[PDB]
């Protein structure tokens, strides 16, 4: 992609593919909202709006040509910069396995932070409602091991009266998981368990959200709109330090709600 | 060229 | 087009295309606005903002991650209404050569004046900027034919030093036409002085806009954004009379405004 | 063209192309100096001085060997920088269709008045002798409509008896030419009568002389010399902005003055 | 089918 | 490359 003008920076292909891996590397298990909602292919990096097939009434019966304008839902663009220091690089081609790029590491975890943060709650800045504003769609949750599997399955039965079914997903906080497997300690394994009674399914830990979360991944019920991907630039050179950047063109939409059963 | 490539 | 649901109409091969012809060859002579600027075929019934292609910074430098929205450009549609008489449209197969549809004639006027009224001055609801607006692209004008002589030919200087430069031509109000018609009454046809001042190129007389306008058709300066481009439709059937309408989808926006100049 | 470092430019095809085809829509307009000059194609970037093929005696006949140097005619390098907004170009990648390049639209404008400059006045530290240089070529002119057509007749025979003839053309002040267009008001087009009495020839208005000229286009009389052809190149980067150029060498020789007739 | 097609 | 190409 010719804008990133990633062929401007002083770095050698080692270095940008070096580059490249660490930030894939991390965003692959750090993307905790992608996990289980869906993506839609990359639309361009000039896609503006994504159309959400309405229209905004805005005239009185007193005109004859009535009109309104359409929803549309404006994509994010982000663009976190961060530093690297040349000199150390370079060390990359005279041999050094691992290259300090820890500054690239924390950068790379903050946008991950951003998304999932807008796959969430949303901005409302930006008119995506989050996952979790979804009240209609919560129910309250014991702290047994016996209080949770209760919990799937009635929730599975919600499922099942909406025509709601896909293989079914476990979004859990990961402290909160950690307490959970306290009192089921090797009578017979949790895992197993709350997979057998969501049917098949899996289970995601992620310090993204404070409770817990149900959805069905049958496809096409959560979509991530992506304008262009995740990619990484370059901005500009510091005397002795490399600008890269990390963009990203994107927004969200719950479409079916009643895929989804957020807990207590 | 550039990009990153991730989608789940 | 599946949408406008024209199939459910209670009306014949015959009447279906001579309800269509009637407004075509209305909106054919009356959409002035298409008239000089450029169309960009239709994108759609769904299509639901066109990209402007700016970031709408949202960030303070208190964020790492920082980022903003994708400024895009909604697109209006619109939905004029109006009323045929069945037992009369039935007529038409009796052998009736003329069947009346006045109704339908000044609903397809009235849409007409509506987007002209968008190019020329803009929905400020929707974010389009119209014609007039172009303050810095004014000039004065006498009213004499030899004071229009000298505005053109002044004009074409403006564009002389932008490097605008295409046919062009001259948009005029119908009467002011008349009345620069008055003085020059058979000493020199001012139609050719005009269009040879203007270097071959052709005039628009228009009752929707009261002074005069300069541009150059040179081509993509002046979009007009269409969505689904006019179409009729059928909405519904009363007792003895049908109810269709005339549905569109749009926006637009002045790219170079140096190809323009407005007159006194 | 390798040494406008034009490939170190942070710039994308795109944007390269579209500051090119800005500049080259302004220049074609407004190098009224070439519209009727001919010009002697690309003799190098490195090419020094044109030779004028004369010698500089500079000896005594007290010397044997006498001799002297060849007089040439050494070629202005101008160079006007100007700077652009990057993350402003960036966005024609987001999409946008005019990008705000209006300070690269007067640097070009002022390169071009200074080329005029140098065929009409000339440069005496270059060594050239301007167009309107040549007093003897000069002869007096009226105001009228009348008075102006008798000039060009009266022109037309001073080159008669010079055997100068090519295609007419005539050079003329812009307002100037507006003030014949006053008195011919729609009686019989000056344009066709200026054009007749030309034989054909044609009108260039111009603000860059204040009175008017007259030359035959049959070629071969006004030589402007070019070396390297006006092109754009890269010099740096400012920050948040890139600083761009405009180079061109040349020089210019009013080789038969016959061909000119200069006015009031 | 429906539509109009107008555009110049 | 580069270059600009004007020339009547």
């Amino acid at each position: 992609m010719e804008f990133l003008k990633r062929s401007f920076a002083p770095l050698t292909e080692k270095q940008w593919q070096e580059i490249d891996n660490r930030a894939r590397e991390i965003f692959k298990t750090q993307l905790y909202g992608r996990k289980f909602v869906d993506v839609e292919g990359p639309y361009g990096w000039e896609y503006a709006a994504h159309p959400l097939g309405e229209v905004e009434v805005l005239s009185d019966e007193n005109e004859v040509v009535k009109w309104g304008l359409r929803k549309s839902l404006p994509l994010i663009e982000l663009r976190a910069t961060f530093t690297l220091d040349l000199w150390e690089l370079d060390n990359l081609e005279r041999g050094k396995p691992n290259v300090d790029l820890s500054s690239l590491e924390e950068t790379v975890r903050k946008v991950a932070e951003f998304e999932d943060e807008v796959i969430f709650r949303g901005c409302e800045k930006s008119g995506v409602k989050g996952l979790l504003s979804f009240e209609e769609r919560k129910i309250e949750c014991g702290s047994t091991p016996k209080d949770l599997l209760e919990a799937i399955v009635r929730a599975l039965s919600i499922f099942s009266k909406d025509g709601i079914e896909g293989p079914y997903t476990l979004v859990i906080n990961t402290d909160r998981w950690i307490n959970f497997l306290k009192e089921e300690a090797g009578h017979y394994p949790l895992e197993k368990r709350v997979e057998e009674c969501l049917r098949g399914g899996k289970i995601i830990t992620t310090p993204r959200i404070e409770d817990a979360l149900v959805v069905s991944e049958r496809g096409g019920d959560f979509k991530l709109i992506l304008g262009q991907d995740l990619s990484i630039g370059y901005e500009d050179r510091e005397k002795d330090a490399v600008r890269l950047f990390i963009t990203e063109t994107f927004t969200f939409q719950v479409v079916n709600p009643e895929a989804l059963i957020l807990l207590k | 060229g550039g990009d990153l490539g991730i989608r789940k």
